[PDB]
């Protein structure tokens, strides 16, 4: 059998959507 | 070897062939039977089983041990009290005959802790380290140190080999960015600035005996010839060596490191390292 | 807000970074080096047996100390033939202690167990002989 | 009677399918994938257990903190009583003191 | 495509065979130039290969894995080779042992 | 011709490195193509048993996580009140149902909600775990080593008779660098089978290894898993995670 493809990182950055709200603030903040 | 010319004669291993060291893991006793059944180690009656024993330190109403005993001052500002780490010359003269920290760059906190040379835990409020006079023998560094408490001998020990000892004091937010900058480099911030002592070590780090980064340069000559007048050692102005000027690369205050200074935002992915040029925020960077 | 780059500064960087791998130590002209260090003899001797250095380059000789009491030297990485190791130092020790030592070995580890601590002997022995 | 008069069907088993084969595949992720993740964010699981080890009372106040607020009423109302009660029962109850 | 026929793992050394590889030993190294032949080594994997690889297709006996790199000098090639092995079930070579009458062995397969 | 691999890090003096031989998948008859010589710290190791029961059971008990569950007294419903006086009746004294004694009751020390078996060996333990796995297959003349994992064919009926036309074995591994740069033609071989499974290097482990019967591995990916597990034996003191960079370590 092939593998399952190796769990990699998102390439590039993580953009979550503003407007919801189980997203936590901190990543909305000008820190992350 | 002698080990695998068997293996290939032995079977082939699996999980059957499996099996683990002996006396590693022992086996767990349960209280099931007539041995641990019965009353399963907890006693005939009593509190023992019932399981209503007393705290920790109870006398059964007599008064604790640890009551009967008057206070007194033995730990108190234990999280504001001084600490520093040691660091002994014997071991800066091992780790540069290891070759990790080169003698040909100026030394620091941050070429040592690089070097891994002793840990350092800033939120265990360890303000830096300290030079220790074990190990004045066998020691011909001849390195810039910098540190930041010392002790006479150590400084003694290293101005007869050529080398350069200064005291630098770091703030706790200052300090674990020097030892450890790369995740703050991870956060794209600007370096903070250093700031001075605080209101009791200001003398230490303004005396010109202990090599403070606040006193004259002036006074370190005269410094140096009661030390040689002092343990008996000729004094050798370095000042002959082609090396003379690295050996004299010190940081102002308000500057981490030789050539970054604050408000210098650096990056690596995508390598650039950046200025404010507004005359409001560098103006307040160099103070 | 405004932004200016440069990149002439980088050099300082790098200076400041660590490694990831302990390098080989420089090639004093004078040995042995201070701080009692001393490499191995290159090339190595021929015997039933050899022991490596640690990672920092040192002897893979160690203490310990168990039930307060138990007050023994260790080394770790006895490749080849250990029996031949074991009985050099039991010669070794013998007159020192009056008695011929008993201790323990174990070959699959290839480690040592040596009541009483005897590192500083067992390190200029091996550093003699070129380990 | 406990035990069962007729045998019960012989239960085949599957030593070679999708899971067992490919099972043990990508822990070492770490070690010789250049130490792009960690081993602890593979497993699927709950969000108040991934890659981390407690007892009753470790996995219970990780819970209640972490998606108590998401939890039922009475699921919660339950949790609370678990933990008190075991608070007192490690504390209280049991030997070495 | 086409599975030609097994190859059985059994082998016994021929006779001579000390002359065979002898003289593609002088083959390969012009002509052998030092005496004592036996004590020549193979530190060369080039030398080590075309000397194994002949080996085997030649006479029908692979050396395994876990040997090759034991086998440092010639004369222990020829140690690995001068003894034999052999190929056949435990039924087949009790069974070919002069087993006496009262004792029988069945194979259930 | 011959395909040669020399090792490109140092090895110890004393201790010479191991060759092997290398194969492919081109042809059928085509065996002994190739030479490779190995390092001998990572593919001599001892035996090591006890190693190899701590990290594969390991990796077999740190990804269970449990969901078994029994309600107590307090969960199970009902069982608030007193069902009958203390000593107004002849039956034995009971505060409420749902006790452990009581049909239907909750357990007294039972499964507690999803549990968490969840523990981390040391990195150099793990490691040396992969150095002595493939180490023993070696001994055994498990593994096995060739150029790229290329056939013209393609089917399961010429990766079967191929196996124990060499006598590999009934179980089998294939072992690759990356995830993309395997052929479609012997990874559509492995899709259908099952046996002779395939992984990429970064998925390499001793389970599976030590579950299948014989290993197989590609000169690009020896390399890699050398460079590895050789620089886990050099490897410096970690002050913090390696995802962080490095000066030389990418
Ligand atoms: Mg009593
Ligand atoms: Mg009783
Ligand atoms: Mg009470
Ligand atoms: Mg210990
Ligand atoms: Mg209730
Ligand atoms: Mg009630
Ligand atoms: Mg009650
Ligand atoms: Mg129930």
């Amino acid at each position: 059998y092939r593998a399952r493809p190796p769990p990699r990182r998102r390439p590039g950055p993580r953009w979550p959507d503003p407007e919801d709200l189980l997203t936590p603030r901190w990543q909305l903040g000008p820190r992350y | 070897a002698r080990a695998l010319d068997l293996l290939r004669g032995l079977p082939r291993v699996s999980l059957a062939n499996l099996k683990p060291n002996p006396g590693s893991k022992k086996p767990e006793r349960r209280p099931r039977g007539r041995r641990r059944g019965r009353k399963c180690g907890r006693g005939h009656k009593g509190e023992r089983q019932r399981g209503t024993r007393p705290r920790l330190g109870f006398e059964g109403g007599q008064t604790p041990f640890y009551i009967r005993i008057p206070k007194y001052g033995f730990n108190e500002g234990h999280s504001f009290r001084r600490q520093y780490k040691p660091l002994s010359l014997n071991r800066l003269q091992y780790l540069i005959d290891l070759g990790r920290v080169d003698p040909s760059q100026p030394i620091d906190l941050t070429q040592l802790v690089n070097g891994r040379g002793v840990t350092i835990q800033p939120l265990k409020r360890d303000y830096g380290v300290q030079l220790v006079e074990e190990g004045a023998d066998t020691f011909t560094a001849k390195v810039n140190i910098e540190v930041q408490l010392a002790s006479e001998l150590a400084i003694a020990a290293i101005e007869k080999n050529g080398g350069v000892v200064t005291t630098a004091f770091y703030d706790p937010r200052s300090l674990d960015i020097v030892c450890k900058p790369v995740p703050f480099f991870l956060r794209g911030q600007p370096i903070p600035k250093r700031m001075l002592p605080p209101e009791e070590l200001v003398p230490y780090y303004t005396d010109a005996k202990n090599r403070g980064y606040l006193a004259d340069p002036a006074k370190f000559p005269e410094a140096r010839l009661e030390l040689a007048r002092k343990y008996g050692y000729i004094l050798p102005d370095i000042t002959k060596d082609e090396l003379f000027k690295m050996l004299c690369t010190r940081k102002d205050p308000r500057q981490i490191f030789f050539g970054l200074a604050p408000g210098w935002v650096v990056n690596m992915a995508d390598k650039k390292i950046l200025k404010p040029t507004d005359e409001n925020l560098l103006k307040y960077y160099t103070s | 807000p405004r932004f200016v780059e440069s990149v002439d500064e980088y050099q300082f960087v790098e200076r400041l970074l660590p490694a990831t791998r302990i390098p080989d130590p420089p090639k004093h002209e004078h040995y042995p080096t201070p701080s009692g260090w001393q490499p191995p003899r290159d090339p190595p001797p021929n015997l039933p047996y050899f022991v490596r250095r640690s990672r920092m380059h040192n002897i893979p000789v160690y203490k310990d100390i168990t039930h307060g009491n138990r007050q023994m030297t260790v080394i770790r990485k006895v490749e080849g033939d250990i029996w031949a190791l074991q009985k050099d130092v039991e010669d070794f020790l013998s007159p020192l202690l009056g008695k011929t030592p008993v201790t323990q070995v174990n070959e699959v580890t290839g480690t040592l167990r040596i009541k009483g601590y005897f590192d500083q002997e067992l390190k200029a022995w091996l550093l003699e002989k070129g380990f | 009677i406990g035990i069962r008069l007729t045998l019960p069907p012989p239960k085949v088993v599957d030593r070679w399918n999708e899971k067992r084969a490919m099972f043990g595949v990508y822990d070492n992720i770490g070690i010789l994938g250049n130490f792009e993740k960690h081993p602890k964010e593979l497993i699927r699981g709950p969000i108040w257990l991934r890659g981390w080890k407690g007892n009753e009372l470790q996995r219970c106040i990780r819970k209640r903190k972490m998606v108590g607020s998401r939890m039922f009423a009475d699921d919660l109302h339950n949790l609370n009583k678990r933990i008190r009660y075991l608070y007192k029962h490690f504390n209280r109850h049991g030997k070495f003191r | 495509l086409v599975c030609p026929p097994l190859r059985s793992r059994a082998y016994t050394p021929p006779e001579d065979l000390q002359s065979r590889l002898e003289s593609y030993v002088k083959e390969v190294f012009g002509s052998s130039l030092p005496s004592n032949w036996q004590d020549i080594s193979l530190e060369d994997s080039r030398l080590k290969f075309n000397l194994l690889a002949h080996l085997a297709d030649d006479l029908g006996h692979v050396v395994p894995n876990s040997r090759l790199h034991q086998m440092c000098r010639v004369r222990d090639v020829l140690d690995f080779y001068n003894v034999p092995i052999q190929d056949r079930s435990k039924f087949d070579e009790l069974s070919a042992s002069n087993l006496p009458p009262n004792l029988k062995i069945t194979w259930s397969y | 011709e011959p395909v040669l691999r020399k090792v490109e890090l140092p090895v110890p003096t004393h201790r010479r490195p191991v060759q092997a031989w290398v194969e492919s998948l081109r042809g059928f008859e085509q065996e002994r193509v190739g030479l490779a010589d190995l390092h001998p710290d990572v593919f001599a190791t001892a035996p090591r048993l006890d190693i190899l029961h701590q990290v594969a059971m390991w990796q077999k008990n740190f990804k269970r996580i449990s969901y078994a569950k029994t309600k107590t007294r307090a969960e199970v419903r009902g069982g608030g009140r007193k069902p009958w006086p203390q000593k107004g009746t002849g039956r034995a004294r009971h505060g409420s149902i749902r006790s452990p004694l009581w049909r239907g009751g909750g357990v007294a020390h039972g499964p507690r909600g999803p549990t968490s078996y969840y523990y981390m060996l040391p990195m150099k333990v793990r490691a040396l775990g992969l150095k002595v796995a493939l180490t023993v297959k070696l001994a055994q003349d498990d593994l096995h080593i060739m150029d790229s994992l290329e056939l013209p064919t393609g089917d399961p009926q010429y990766l079967t008779e191929l196996a124990h036309y060499r006598r590999w074995g009934d179980s089998v591994l294939l072992v690759d660098l990356t995830h993309e740069e395997m052929p479609q033609s012997i990874v559509e071989a492995t899709s259908r089978l099952k046996t002779f499974n395939l992984i990429p290097a970064v998925g390499l482990n001793v389970h599976s290894m030590l579950k299948h019967q014989t290993l197989v591995l590609t000169l690009p990916t020896v390399a890699f898993l050398e460079d590895k597990l050789l620089w886990q034996d050099s490897r410096y003191r970690p002050l913090y995670p390696f995802s962080l960079p490095y000066s030389d370590f990418p």
